[PDB]
């Protein structure tokens, strides 16, 4: 697929992913905070069409994600990231996607997600976050 | 916590 | 070691395809 | 003066102030990194116009400030930033204003300048920076 | 703000 | 169990930890690096022994841990961690222990892991990761 | 490599 | 002189210093705090005596510096710290040795002091400070 790399900022504001509930992941997008200032990353578009859109619109600064879990498997052969679940300390966003393969969750104690990096074919390949105080 | 990201500051120098 | 001035970051992953 | 506070950045990759050689600094702007692209930040100016525009260019990323020093003092009753020298691994760059007041000095043995804050008048009442790895 | 330096802490794994 | 925190330190040079094949992780006991001199953290001990030893010498500060991963699973009726891997940028440490359960995994893609927190009764329960630059 | 880092300011006094 | 580096802490308990009006700062030797316990700083001390003896004990954690500030002056012909004055939170130690030379001051809007490094000699000859969040 194709690979990406927002970059590190000083919070999140936003998630726009997409998702289909027979196969995983497609588009990918966020608006991040920039010293008090949205900005808008760009969005990272699957190869294919079909995908239910969805909107994770946080109350920024006061809500923040505590916990990103979900799902990698196969799906045509290849592994991609087949489910996403997005825990705040006001709520949980999610399962989105199709809930099957090898699990896997980043749960954190003290700290903040402030930036994700990654690659987009016809589904979502892989991704890593950049976390910071 | 709030979800802002923080850095070291050091200053001010003037007035 | 000699530093460059670009800013670092912790980094986690990736998870999916390796 | 008008306060005023940029954020951080990933680095620095030029500054453009102006000073006068019988006052003080002037306008400060700061052209940063983020994340490997140019960020142009907010121009910074003085309540007045009339001064010396100077522009520093950095070789980024290998060239970075190592320490920032100057003085500070009184024009007409009040204390400012009276001048400011900026000194890289490669070149010093300064000193720009009057050299003249208290002086005081930030040396950095280790770490980065990733952002600026203070707050400007007819000159620049003061100044602190953000410092990262 | 503490007298007490912090750092980022991931986690944890196991159960909770 | 009962609930340790070493705290943060400068790096990791060695790690001792013990496991039973019957049944999964015991006890956990970490040499750190204190500003370039070997610190010895507390022994973290099971509530039972009978366990067989391990110590995981690293070439420290050349060699360092790009990835932790392991298996959480039930243990007599105690949700444990009954295995651990440690993977560095030199070689593979394990796996130690009982790998069936629940996988998890943390790729650590730039940082390093500086200190341990956690908690160990008959087992280890749960454990979670300083990270620093 | 495997050293944590941390931000330092200074010297004052001699070279 | 003879150079030293005490490395990066958790913050700071207490601090042991001597100095001398008709010259320069002498001893110094600080009690860290090492994740919640008392570091026993080694002992740096001037090769002459004659000195008067000051400590710094602080409230910690409650209490901590936000500014260090002092001059540098010749000696005997030799450039030494002169004097060095502590702001915390709560109340200001110091000036300790008389405030003439050239002055420096550090003040600290976020972050904290975490160790510090340097050489001694008949006076103190230079020192730095390790930051962090």
């Amino acid at each position: 697929g194709k690979a990406f790399d927002d970059g590190a900022f000083t919070g999140i504001r936003e998630i726009n992913l997409s998702y289909n509930k027979e196969t995983a992941i497609g588009d990918f997008q966020v608006v991040y905070d920039l010293n008090g200032s949205p900005y808008v990353g760009q969005n990272h578009k699957s190869f294919i069409t079909g995908f239910t859109p969805v909107k994770i619109s946080l109350d920024f600064p006061s809500e923040y994600i505590m916990e990103v879990s979900g799902y990698t498997g196969n799906v045509s052969g290849y592994v991609v990231v087949r489910s996403l679940t997005f825990k705040t300390n006001k709520k949980t966003y999610g399962p989105y996607g199709v809930t099957s393969g090898t699990p896997f969750n980043l749960p954190i104690e003290n700290g903040l997600i402030v930036g994700f990096k990654g690659s987009i074919g016809y589904w979502l390949d892989y991704f890593s976050m950049y976390l910071s105080l | 916590q709030s979800g802002i990201s923080q850095t070291v500051i050091v200053g001010p120098w003037g007035a």
